[PDB]
């Protein structure tokens, strides 16, 4: 009924997993980079890295580990998706044709069991005999590593400990053993359990339950000749083996808790460490038996999600928020201290919180500006077609919202910086960000420890040079939410409206909020109108020369008078808390976090808003956009997209006030914001253009289609699945279907552009096998769907 | 807190008879004490929930009020005068043990007893 | 009464034929105990059919008591029943308990006399953590956690650390977090009852919301809007709506006689208006500070002996109708003291 097309214009750039081993050849060292659904294969070199093959997978990569069993000359890779699909792959190359093959495929999802707080923990035994996966609290899955186990038979063993923090496989043991730290009403203890394939039940480990740190989170497996496992919390790095126990409390790691770890030496002497603050630490083991553990700081890198060691001090930083860096370490040479040097900077767009299609130089070709990164990794990215060129503008503070003004010729960006509490009574910045580095600074009108304080700033950046011209520092305990740059009422000057809200630790619901107005003329920013309202201002929209602002649940509209002040016109109360606002002509869209869609229209005859249609379905909402008068695109929980259509020709009042959910599709990406337009230059068979930015950096486009075009593409999708071999032998009809922890529904009213465009990539006999009820006539139709992005 | 059941105004087990002493204890003794201004917090049992007095019944094992005495004399519950006399006595004593001297509620109890003692001194012999 | 162990639960959205008791008119909350006594032989006959079947009977959520119209309803299970032959006629005592919410499709009344209803079971959708869909693989281990003010500050920053990745911030998801929301109800629950949240209050988010739905005075309309909820998050949010809308302060016994309002609530004590205040014996009563209060009589005299508030005489203030001990009427002794006269009503009597 809806008929839509969704194509991946830009692949996700955020690295979720990176492991080192021997995937292509037994002699050649290989690096595998996981980017949400995409897989990258690289050969480790002295100069840098060499690309061989890049393959797309039908599942969100969560578990990726390299292992070598008996008989196998080269390492086999284990991949577990978010859809719970276990697959073992091997590299195959003959002459020039590269084809990754699956030795074993199967699903490991259970009908009964609640997901754990830590989620899925993927660990494989060092001797390569069994795979350990913690999917649910108290339940432990064991899958055997055999030539006969092709369908991958799995068994869940009942464990006494529900809450498991981190589980790994031990070294220097005959029988497979798992070491873990659990939480109980007493505190936190480290316990070991021996696994037996015959009994299919848990047994006693090499040592009893030992008391550890109250904030013990990480567990690192130690190989021969040291053995055992290292447990690091927030304050100290503990060591366990049984009777042997070593404890060291470093004050440099107290600043930020270590979240990621990597093994450097094949015996277990050097260990790469990465905290939340992007600092790089080194764990040193002294020597059969450990003498002492040494912790040493290397420098400052990108916020690492997972670290990996290559060759000759070259370390690849895998960052989800920031740019991936190939950094050199100076552990050697006693003359000069430890210093980290970045060699190659990989472009990472993830996460995307706010984006806009603005013509800057082309005045025809759309140029997208994104609020990428977070904290010190927060930077602006300018995307345009070249292949897609990306221009980076560092900010060193968390970006929130973005707006453009063609009159003043500058961008209005919202920013939030972290400033620690001062002993005397104040705040100080960690590092100089765009706000403190600004040419001119300004403050608002005031009224009436060791803690990190979030301070807001209104940034003014140039559109060609991209320089911080002006910064407006916000009041104490004030949070910025909405920012719009549009002309109001009869006023010719273009203003920047801010929808701030006062947040207090004791005040759960925001009872205070400001509607500040700003003008930018002669290179100076000025306060125009201040409107204090009882509640929070989440989203703002322009409605035919008027400003629409939402206060908690109520929807309000402001008139722009000649006195240069905001005046209340009419108030529209709502049962649900108003969070999402979108408008076109007269139709106004209202949405909350509980996926309760509501449509309202401003009737100017009576001078208020009338409830048109409302849809109530509970799910975690994230982003929404109006496609047309009846169709509206929305983003919900478990990385999915939905479209709901109303009927203006409905004979009954109950039917027209009801919204029909016609759109169902699993994107595999989390959308936070939506904006209209296209990145290409401005005879299209596709109707409209809606671009989107995600958490992992994947940028795509949503466009409506006709009744004939939909059927022609739908029938092409079921035929392409037969010819194109799926990476991991997982169904496309299963992967693209609506996914939720309670139900699974088939995909309707959506066409995946990722499967349609792949027709050009595949060979001629596979092309002729699809068109057979014409081979070159279908190519021109596929080529028409590539020009749009 | 829990309110205990009110005392038995009419009971078939306990013996009862109509005497001239009980007639005076209802028409002269009760009527004068009932029509008094400081009689309202005694016209019913002192409620542990309303007045929020939970430890009141924990100390006072034998609570009484005029309201119980009024129904007992009307329905004829007492045999001789002493049984009706003991009901009035317990009534006042309960407040004296609980409420300390100086309270407004103590002053009423004492005001009624003075009018009670002047009438009980004029109590006649059984017919 | 004869007890039962078996628990019957019908499938979600599946159409089921369940009879409706005519005597039951009040809206039922899932898990709520209902003490029924049925005298009519045909009414006792319906119960006799249920015990042998599945003990599940329908209770209509009557929108209008006049036309008997009801769009929704709740299924009630008979866990206990007793058949006592009293003075000649058959009487049955039924203990009911709520199981599942339902949508009324069609009301069909039998030729026998009793009425039946086309029932569609409402899906009790339970959404997990909002952060679950955005939580990073490295911060997953930080999700488990081992002065009340300090705890919630650390709770928000840790669990909702991935807020920077989304367009919305930390504190916004707190307004949707069940554990955070449950505490907000617990706060006002303590402002009326002394019972600790450890035993008197449940831990499960769905069950906890249902208990509140009954205590707080909610007229049919609020009760219906309260049942249209099929998810824990929608229930607590709505409970907060009632706490921020009906501030009507009355007497706990009268329930109709107005004592004071939220507008008259003033801060004299540094804790706020209400804190712990003990009189000579040893009673811990939370005393409210208000300017003006209606429907309150003055009994006796104001004595300055052991006064909680500094240099004020407390007159024994009581209600005009039920005559319950509401609180006091503090009057200033010195001419240079303000507020001169203000009411000191205890929590125990305040609604
Ligand atoms: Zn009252």
């Amino acid at each position: 009924m809806s008929y839509n097309y969704v194509v991946t214009a830009q692949k996700p750039t955020a690295v979720n997993g990176c492991v080192t081993g021997h995937f292509t050849s037994a002699e050649d060292l290989n690096l595998l980079i996981a980017k949400n659904t995409r897989l990258e294969i690289y050969v480790v070199t002295a100069e840098g890295l060499r690309p061989v093959k890049e393959v797309g997978m039908y599942g969100k990569i969560a578990v990726m580990e390299l292992f070598r069993p008996k008989g196998e000359s080269k390492d086999l890779l284990f991949i577990l998706t978010a859809k719970y699909n276990a697959c073992i792959l091997e590299y195959k190359q003959s002459g020039e044709s590269i084809d990754i093959i699956t030795r074993a495929h199967g699903n490991v999802q259970d009908r009964i069991g609640r997901p754990s707080e830590t989620g899925i923990i993927g660990i494989i035994d060092p001797e390569c005999r069994m795979i350990g996966l913690r999917l649910y609290d108290g339940l432990f899955k064991v899958i055997p590593l055999d030539r006969d186990n092709k369908e991958l038979k799995a068994f869940n063993i009942r464990l006494e400990e529900l809450h498991v923090i981190d589980v790994k496989f031990l070294y220097g043991c005959q029988a497979p053993t798992i070491c873990f730290v659990y939480q109980d009403p007493q505190g936190r203890h480290v316990k070991t359990y021996e696994v037996s394939l015959r009994e299919k039940e848990f047994n006693k480990g090499p040592w009893k339950q030992e008391n550890v740190e109250a904030e013990a989170s990480m567990v690192i497996a130690v190989p021969e000749p040291f053995g055992g496992a290292i447990i690091i919390g927030q304050e100290s790095i503990t060591y366990h083996n049984g009777d042997k126990y070593l404890a060291i409390a470093p004050p440099i790691i107290k600043q930020s808790t270590i979240v990621c770890h990597n093994r450097v030496d094949p015996n277990g002497s050097r260990y790469l460490l990465g905290d939340m603050e992007g600092r790089l630490f080194m764990l040193l083991l002294e020597k059969v038996t450990l003498k002492d553990l040494r912790v040493e700081l290397l420098g400052e890198t990108s916020i690492a999600e997972c670290l990996t060691y290559l060759d000759n001090g070259v370390v690849f930083v895998g960052s989800r928020l920031g740019d991936s860096q190939l950094v050199k370490l100076n552990v050697d040479s006693n003359e000069q201290g430890s210093y980290v040097v970045a060699m190659e900077t990989f472009t990472n767009l993830g996460p995307i919180v706010d984006m806009c299609v603005v013509d800057l130089e082309r005045q025809g070709q759309g140029q997208l500006v994104t609020c990428s990164g977070a904290f010190k990794e927060g930077s602006l990215r300018i995307i345009r077609n070249g292949k897609l060129h990306i221009r980076t503008v560092p900010l060193y503070e968390s970006p929130r919202k973005i707006c453009y003004q063609e009159v003043s010729q500058c961008f209005g960006v919202l920013s939030s910086r972290i400033e620690v509490q001062d002993t005397s009574g104040g705040t100080t910045a960690l590092r100089p960000s765009a706000s403190t580095q600004a040419l001119s600074s300004s403050v608002s009108s005031s009224k009436l420890f060791g803690e990190e304080v979030e301070v807001h700033n209104l940034l003014i950046i140039d559109q060609h040079t991209f320089e911080v011209l002006h910064a407006h520092q916000f009041l104490q305990n004030e949070y910025a939410l909405s920012l719009v740059s549009c002309k109001l009422g009869k006023d010719p000057n273009t203003y920047f409206i801010v929808g701030t809200a006062m947040v207090y630790p004791e005040e759960a619901e925001p009872k205070q909020g400001r509607i500040v107005v700003f003008q930018y003329s002669d290179g100076k920013l000025q306060t125009v109108a201040e409107k204090e309202v009882k509640g929070a201002v989440y989203s703002m929209v322009e409605f035919n020369g008027k400003l629409l602002a939402s206060i908690n649940s109520t929807v309000r509209l402001y008139e722009w008078t000649t006195e240069k002040e905001l005046r209340t016109e009419c108030n529209h109360y709502n049962n649900i808390m108003a969070l999402y606002l979108k408008t076109k002509g007269d139709f106004i869209l209202v949405g909350d976090l509980m996926r309760s869609v509501l449509l309202l229209a401003y009737k100017p005859m009576e001078g208020n808003f009338e409830e048109i249609a409302r849809d109530f379905n509970p799910n975690w909402m994230s982003a929404v956009e109006i496609l047309d008068d009846d169709n509206f695109l929305g983003a919900e929980n478990a990385f999915n997209l939905f479209v709901c259509q109303k009927d203006s020709a409905a004979t009954t009042d109950e039917e027209r006030q009801h919204l029909q959910e016609v759109g169902l599709f699993h994107l595999g990406e989390f959308v936070n914001v939506f904006c209209h337009g296209s990145l290409v230059m401005q005879s299209t068979p596709t109707q409209g253009s809606v671009l989107f930015g995600t958490v992992n950096g994947m940028i795509g486009l949503v466009t409506s289609l006709s009744e004939s075009w939909y059927n022609l593409l739908l029938d092409m999708q079921n035929r392409l699945n037969k010819v194109i071999k799926s990476v991991g032998k997982i169904e496309h009809s299963f992967w693209r279907s609506f996914h939720t922890e309670r139900k699974t529904e088939p995909a309707t009213g959506f066409i995946d552009g990722d499967l349609i465009e792949s027709f050009l990539d595949i060979s001629r006999p596979k092309m002729q096998e699809v068109v057979a009820n014409t081979a070159d006539d279908l190519i021109k139709v596929v080529e028409e769907l590539t020009r749009i992005h | 807190s829990m309110n205990p059941p009110p005392p038995e105004t009419s009971n078939p087990n306990k013996p009862k008879r109509q005497t001239n002493q009980l007639q005076y204890l209802l028409r002269v003794v009760l009527k004068t004490l009932w029509k008094h201004q400081f009689a309202w917090p005694f016209q019913q049992p002192v409620d542990a929930v309303k007045l929020n007095l939970p430890d009141y019944y924990k100390i006072i094992k034998t609570p009484m009020d005029m309201g119980t005495i009024k129904k007992r004399l009307e329905n004829n519950y007492y045999w001789n005068a002493q049984e009706c006399i003991q009901d009035f006595n317990t009534m006042f004593t309960n407040c004296y043990i609980y409420n300390k001297p100086g309270d407004d509620i103590v002053l009423m109890a004492e005001a009624l007893e003075k009018l009670f003692l002047q009438k009980i001194n004029e109590l006649p012999t059984e017919e | 009464m004869e007890e039962f162990h078996g628990r019957t639960l019908h499938d979600d959205d599946s159409c089921q034929v369940i009879p409706v008791l005519p005597q039951v008119m009040m809206i039922l909350i899932p898990g709520q105990t209902l003490p029924l006594q049925l005298f009519h032989p045909q009414e006792v006959s319906m119960v006799r059919n249920l015990i042998q079947k599945d003990r599940t009977f329908a209770v209509l959520a009557y929108s209008n008591v006049q036309e008997r119209e009801a769009q929704f309803g709740t299924t009630a299970e008979i866990y206990a029943y007793r058949e006592e032959q009293d003075f000649g006629i058959e009487i049955v005592k039924v203990k009911a308990i709520g199981r599942q919410r339902f949508k009324v499709l069609e009301l069909r009344t039998q030729s026998d006399g009793i009425q039946q209803a086309k029932v569609q079971i409402l899906p009790e959708c339970v959404l997990p953590s909002t952060m679950s869909a955005v939580q990073l693989e490295s911060l997953n281990k930080c999700q488990i956690f081992p002065c009340s003010y300090k705890w919630w500050q650390k709770y928000q920053k840790r669990k909702f650390h991935c807020a920077n990745l989304t367009s919305w911030p930390r504190w916004l998801y707190s307004l949707y977090d069940a554990e955070t929301l449950m505490d907000r109800i617990k706060k006002q629950l303590r402002e009326w009852d002394e019972n600790l949240k450890d035993d008197s209050l449940p831990s499960n988010p769905i069950d906890f919301s249902y208990r509140v739905a009954a205590c707080l005075p909610i007229d049919d309309v609020l009760r219906i809007q309260l049942l249209k909820i099929g998810s824990a998050i929608q229930r607590l949010r709505c409970e907060l709506d009632i706490m921020n809308k009906c501030t009507s302060l009355c007497c706990k016994q009268c329930q109709e006689t107005e004592i004071t309002t939220k507008n008259e609530i003033f801060s004299l004590s540094l804790c706020g208006p209400m804190a712990a205040y003990v009189n000579p014996h040893g009673y811990v009563h939370e005393t409210l500070t208000v300017y003006k209060a209606c429907n309150l009589n003055l009994i006796g005299r104001p004595s300055t002996e052991h006064s909680w508030f500094p240099g004020y005489a407390w007159t024994v203030a009581q209600c005009k109708i039920c005559a319950s001990h509401i609180g006091w009427k503090f009057t200033a002794t010195k001419k240079d003291m303000s507020p001169q006269k203000f009411w000191g009503l205890t929590r125990s009597a305040l609604l």
